[PDB]
């Protein structure tokens, strides 16, 4: 229960949020994007996936 | 009269006074005097429980009594109705402010004028000596004693010509002054004569 | 590396208790870095004094009730546990409040010695309604940190002590709310700048400057480990 | 009349406040609901039961 | 309880756990003991001059191990009611219930 | 018929502690879990934790 | 009959502590599991045993009061 | 000035005594003047440790009476009375004496 | 008032550019400070260039 | 650690 809300309110989207369609260079700096303060946890991003 | 007394000769080091005070040339001898007396009635008071050490000290004309016994229960009886009635009875002794604590003194077995006393209990009570020392020597040494001695002297099992018998376990050392030697003594007055009981505690060295 | 270092600026006593203090100036991030370890160094480690064991005459435990007063004893250890003492030399001193009288019993009336100061001379105690009542309590103020509570000290006090001493739980830590704000610092020529607006609410027994510089000194000296070894 | 009781203190009318973390002293977000309720203490405790 | 429901009065009164006061008056309170309460001239008897003495049932067990304890929620010389309750049982708080 | 009648009343006082049951008034039971400390409570801007 | 004594047997100086000298609990105290409340132990039961009601295993707590309405008797050589 | 004259028999205590005096002292006043230790009081005693008699047989103990002298140099309205409240260790006889 | 200060049990490196520094142990709520003081400091405010 | 370290190193004792 407590984290199926957890992962539905981290993946999931908004229309417009901080760093709206930003691109990155990994996963490992959309946490560091997350974590310092520059984007939101639901916000559309072009990542680079492997 | 060959050996030095073991408490006396570590006052200084390792052992603590029982009367803690200053007083003048004046007041000094009356202070001992009543020291003297409130130790005599708590001892007669205070017999079917198990004391110890009673330590007096006196600031600002006010006597601060300190008891170390086994059982608190039976001295204290119910809660400060007990302490309360021996607190006036020594203020009256004195003839100051009195106030009593009680400490509660943890392994009875491993105090020496403890066993020493429930020794001369058993004597008394007309228990083989022999058996007596033996338990005595071996409590200790269970509940942790570096080592004990023990000895017990004079009209054993009522016998014409007296003589003296010790059991000693562990260590004891008394010509090393660092050594925590609790020593102390007892007398049963049976029905032969009396007979002493001399009791050395060994619990261990001190390093400073 | 370009960096900057802070001080304590402006130092502002809105109460006796509650008072804030600023620290300036700091770099571009570190006030909320800054501000929340301080945050949680000054809720958890500090020192301060508070009541430990206590003494009346004439008690067996401390469900009874007693002649001439209000509240029952129960109700005295609470008002005590509450009590903010400051002591300066020793760390375990012992006061004595002695009262007959009608009339409350207020934290006014301890005779007080020498390196001991009660800051709070209104604080309750008991409520003396017989005249011809008295009490004669002896309180044992020791000094720590945390929590270390009646149960656990039950077998962890190694010095031997007498029965008949109440045992009241100890609460040591004298801060109770603190908050931080990171502003935009008021610099000439930078901008980039912020401030931390440090509101503690203490005790009344702490000083605000001293708490901060051994909570610093307490990061300092745990960040040590990092630094030096690795 | 709640909203209104909550306008006479000073609170905030939604009866929610915006809460920081006393982890990372960052705020949550999405603002929670703090308020006073009654509770009780049944008598099943723990060291009766273990 | 800040969220109650005004019944809380009624529940603390009428079942017996608090010392509501049987005649009204003053008081005179000795209270370590019990409390006692002067009575005003109207509800008092013309013999039996009279004052009303409350036995506080101090520190006892109850039936499921819990503590039922009264404790005086008035002080000395202080203006009671016929009704009016004096001493707070367990689980109440000024005549209120406080679970 | 009964001869040595001695009856001791104890009074322990317990606290509360991880495993305990409380409840509001509504019907929500729990089991108190962790103890925290008064430092990672959720503290509202006013600076009170929860 | 059983007998109301602290001189409790076998079991040492750990008897004989939050009591009186005739026997049972002394009042108060911060008496925990395992301790002994009223020494209640008969002979011929080298043959004596410990029945002595003791507190149960895991509780704590302070005695607040005793009562004692015991057969007609129960005193030492004075408290009765 | 207020000369503090304290008179003990064990060394330790008295000055652990003299220190706190001094802490006492310093935080309300100033200019405490210092702890100077005057001569020690070394008053022997023998004595025949026989019942009866052996008079070569001899104890000799000493009773080591240590003074220490505090001297306060101004006292203010704070600081005497400071010293009221603040009684010393037992065993440690002070005598205060102000010029 | 005495601190307990830690030892530096471990650093498994797993690769070159790969730590895991296990470290032990802290006062009560401790970790969670230099954590959290760590890595906001090592996520935007390290210098280095790119 | 140095950098907070020495940023800390002001008000110290």
């Amino acid at each position: 229960q407590d984290v199926v809300l957890g992962l539905y309110y981290m993946t999931r989207d908004c229309v417009n949020a901080k760093g709206e369609g930003m691109v990155l260079t990994g996963p490992k700096e959309a946490e560091r994007l997350y974590r310092s303060g520059l984007a939101s946890l639901h916000a559309r991003v072009k990542v680079r996936i492997t | 009269g060959q050996k030095v007394h073991p408490n006396g000769i570590r006052l200084g080091i390792v052992k603590p006074w029982n009367s803690t005070w200053f007083a003048n040339t004046k007041e000094f001898a009356d202070n001992l005097d009543s020291d003297f007396k409130v130790r005599q009635y708590l001892t007669k008071e205070l017999a079917k429980a198990s004391v110890s050490r009673i330590v007096i000290e006196r600031p600002a004309k006010s006597i601060r009594v300190t008891i170390h016994t086994a059982r608190p229960g039976i001295v204290i009886g119910k809660k400060g109705e007990d302490v309360e009635k021996l607190r006036k009875v020594v203020a009256d002794i004195a003839g100051v402010p009195a106030q009593i604590n009680i400490a509660e003194v943890r392994k009875p077995e491993l105090d020496a004028k403890l066993v020493a006393d429930s020794i001369t209990s058993q004597l008394e009570r007309r228990v083989m000596f022999r058996r007596a020392m033996k338990r005595a020597v071996q409590n200790a040494m269970r509940l942790g004693a570096k080592g004990i001695k023990v000895e017990v002297s004079g009209r054993l099992g009522g016998a014409e010509i007296a003589r003296t018998e010790w059991y000693r376990e562990g260590r004891v050392p008394l010509h090393t002054l660092r050594a925590d030697i609790d020593y102390n003594t007892s007398e049963a007055h049976t029905t032969y004569g009396v007979i002493g009981v001399k009791v050395w505690i060994f619990k261990g060295e001190i390093l400073g | 590396t370009e960096f900057l270092k802070p001080r304590l600026v402006d130092i502002e006593q809105v109460s006796s208790t509650h008072a804030k203090v600023t620290l300036e100036p700091l770099e571009r991030g570190f006030g909320h870095t800054l501000g929340n370890a301080l945050r949680r160094i000054l809720l958890s480690s500090m020192p301060g004094c508070a009541v430990t064991e206590v003494e009346i005459d004439g008690v067996l435990h401390e469900y009874s009730t007693k002649e001439g007063v209000q509240e029952d004893i129960l109700e005295i250890l609470l008002n005590l546990k509450g009590l903010a003492v400051r002591v300066q030399g020793k760390d375990e001193v012992i006061l004595t409040l002695n009262k007959s009288g009608i009339g409350p019993v207020t934290a006014a009336d301890i005779t007080h010695d020498g390196d001991v100061e009660i800051v709070k001379p209104q604080h309750v105690i008991c409520h003396l309604t017989d005249e011809n009542a008295s009490i004669s309590m002896r309180i044992k103020v020791q000094r720590g940190r945390g929590y270390v509570p009646a149960s656990t000290r039950i077998h962890s006090e190694e010095d031997e002590r007498p029965i008949g001493r109440l045992l009241v739980d100890a609460c040591y830590s004298p801060v109770e709310r603190i908050a931080y704000n990171v502003e935009a610092a008021r610099v000439e020529q930078r901008t980039d700048l912020d401030k931390l607006v440090i509101e503690m609410e203490t005790n009344g027994t702490i000083d605000p400057e001293e708490a901060i510089r051994r909570a610093a000194t307490i990061l300092a000296e745990q960040l040590e480990a990092f630094v030096d070894l690795r | 009349e709640i909203k209104e009781l909550l306008k006479l203190g000073d609170l905030p009318t939604s009866g929610q406040i915006r809460l920081y973390d006393g982890r990372t002293g960052e705020q949550f977000e999405r603002p929670v609901t703090v308020g006073y309720m009654y509770m009780l203490k049944l008598n099943h405790l723990v060291d009766d039961k273990m | 309880p800040l969220v109650g429901t005004g019944m809380e009065r009624a529940v603390a009164v009428d079942s017996g756990v608090t010392a509501v006061a049987k005649r009204g008056g003053v008081v005179q309170y000795v209270d370590a003991s019990r409390i006692v309460i002067k009575v005003n001239e109207d509800e008092m008897y013309p013999g039996e001059a009279g004052i009303d003495i409350y036995n506080l049932t101090k520190y006892t067990r109850s039936n499921q191990n819990t503590c039922i304890n009264q404790m005086p929620c008035v002080s000395l010389g202080e203006p009671v009611e016929r009704g009016d309750v004096l001493a707070d049982g367990p689980s109440t708080d000024l005549g209120e219930l406080a679970l | 018929g009964v001869l040595k009648i001695v009856k001791v009343y104890l009074a322990v006082k317990r606290r509360i502690q991880p495993g305990d049951k409380m409840a509001g008034r509504h019907g929500n039971k729990g089991v108190i879990s962790k103890i925290n400390p008064i430092e990672d409570m959720p503290y509202d801007e006013n600076g009170t934790p929860v | 009959p059983e007998e109301i004594t602290a001189d409790i047997p076998n079991v040492g100086e750990a008897a004989l502590s939050k009591l009186d000298e005739s026997g049972i609990v002394y009042i108060g105290a911060e008496v925990t599991g395992g301790d002994i409340l009223v020494g209640k132990v008969t002979p011929k039961g080298s043959d004596v045993k410990d029945s002595s009601l003791r507190v149960p295993n895991g509780v704590s707590g302070t005695v607040i009061d005793v009562q004692v309405f015991t057969r007609d008797g129960v005193e030492k050589d004075k408290r009765a | 000035r207020i000369r503090i004259r304290l008179k003990a028999f064990d060394h330790r205590l008295i000055d652990q005594a003299t220190a706190e005096i001094v802490e006492t002292a310093k935080r309300t006043g100033a200019q405490v003047r210092g702890p100077i230790p005057l001569p020690t009081r070394k008053e022997r005693f023998t004595v025949l440790i026989s019942p009866h008699v052996n008079k070569d047989a001899r104890d000799q103990y000493e009773i080591r009476t240590h003074l220490r002298l505090v001297d306060i140099v101004e006292p203010t309205e704070k600081t005497v009375d400071a010293l009221m409240r603040l009684d010393l260790a037992a065993g440690v006889d002070v005598q205060i004496s102000l010029g």
